[PDB]
């Protein structure tokens, strides 16, 4: 139907919590993702 | 109570090495944002560096990066500093200032700079 | 009480197949003794009459 | 504290008879894992053990 892009940057251990059914500070204070979620998550180094 | 005092006022001709240090007496060492700064005469203040002791790592700023060593004694619940490569406009009065700590202590929850040193 | 939804959908997912595979084996069991009970019914509708 | 234990010869201290506020140890920002089996650790607080 439409496709939503949401961006941000975030911490190199915490990509692991931009996931359905994850917990910690960004997971529950941030970006709440649904558990279900239909979609792919992607993420990139962008040290430089 | 909590108070921090120093070493007395070094003179060193251009091109040499100083050593300052910063004792610290009453409270909870290590858990303090000891931080350096300086002042031209004549000028305002200019920050060159800070440590926080319990974290063992120094940050320095760009204009004094590579040229500025800060360390914290622990076991004597002391800060040093080591700055080396002094010109003429290097000379001014450097002070040890401390921050109290509040919260996780892992994340920046600090008060002001209440408490100063007595000049170096 | 003790885990939030997402976990809490797969256990309770397990105790709703334990559960309703349950009810389901008392209801085939009620079907079958009750349609024992009718034949029985109907002998003793028949003995009456 | 300031003396854990080495892992092949782990400590173990028994908490009994207190209140525990899960709060402040959950809201702490100075843990990197807190990662729960069997409870969520959001609704820790509101349980008895």
């Amino acid at each position: 139907t439409n496709v939503y892009a949401d961006s941000f940057v975030i911490r190199g251990d915490e990509v692991r919590q931009i996931a359905p059914g994850q917990t910690g500070k960004i997971a529950d204070y941030n970006y709440k993702l649904p558990d279900d979620f239909t979609g792919c998550v992607i993420a990139w180094n962008s040290n430089n | 109570q909590v108070q921090l005092v120093q070493s007395g006022a070094e003179v060193k001709k251009p091109g040499s090495s100083v050593k300052v240090s910063c004792k610290a007496s009453g409270g909870t060492f290590s858990s303090y944002a000891i931080s350096w700064v300086r002042q031209a005469p004549g000028q305002g203040l200019e920050w060159m560096g800070g440590i926080i002791p319990i974290f063992g790592t120094a940050n320095y700023a760009q204009k004094f990066q590579g040229r500025v060593t800060i360390t914290a004694d622990e076991s004597t619940s002391t800060a040093y500093m080591e700055l080396s490569s002094l010109r003429s406009e290097d000379t001014a009065v450097y002070y040890c200032a401390r921050r109290e700590a509040y919260g996780p202590r892992d994340y920046y929850y600090y008060y002001g700079m209440d408490v100063w040193g007595q000049g170096t | 009480s003790r885990l939030d939804p997402p976990e809490a959908e797969v256990q309770i997912d397990r105790l709703i197949t334990g559960r309703l595979q349950s009810l389901q084996t008392y209801v085939t069991q009620q079907l079958i003794r009750a349609a024992e009970i009718r034949a029985s019914a109907n002998l003793a509708a028949t003995k009456m009459s | 504290a300031t003396r854990f234990a080495s892992v092949y010869a782990w400590n173990r201290k028994r908490i009994s008879n207190c209140v525990a506020d899960y709060s402040v140890l959950y809201n702490s920002a100075s843990f990197s894992t807190f990662k729960c089996y069997g409870v969520s650790p959001t609704k820790l607080n509101d349980l008895c053990f």
